[PDB]
């Protein structure tokens, strides 16, 4: 009793009834750029590797 | 006279590795140029 009165008490104190309008959205869409990035540039070194062998392998 | 076919050989191998190495060049210049342009926009 005493645990959940207190809580509903303390929940009490911190309700808005208002739905948050914080988020964290632009920092994931950042990062999701700069791995695509990273990503980008791990296809094309593999193609730059890839003429390379073919250019030592004659 | 056979020298010359030798130079003749010689200027086709290396025909084929400047083609080679122009397409390898051809390649880590656009690299360059998409990193420093998807690098430039994000601020």
């Amino acid at each position: 009793e005493a645990e959940l009165s207190a809580q509903i008490r303390y929940l009490t104190q911190v309700a808005t009834g208002q739905p948050h309008e914080g988020s964290s959205y632009s920092s994931r869409k950042d990062c999701q750029m700069a791995l695509k990035r990273v990503d980008y540039a791990r296809l094309k070194l593999s193609d730059v590797a890839r003429t390379c062998e073919q250019m030592l392998e004659n | 006279s056979e020298e010359r076919r030798e130079i003749a050989e010689v200027n086709k191998k290396l025909k084929q590795k400047n083609q080679q190495l122009k397409q390898i060049m051809d390649q880590l210049r656009n690299l360059i140029w998409d990193i420093n342009a998807m690098l430039a926009m994000r601020n």
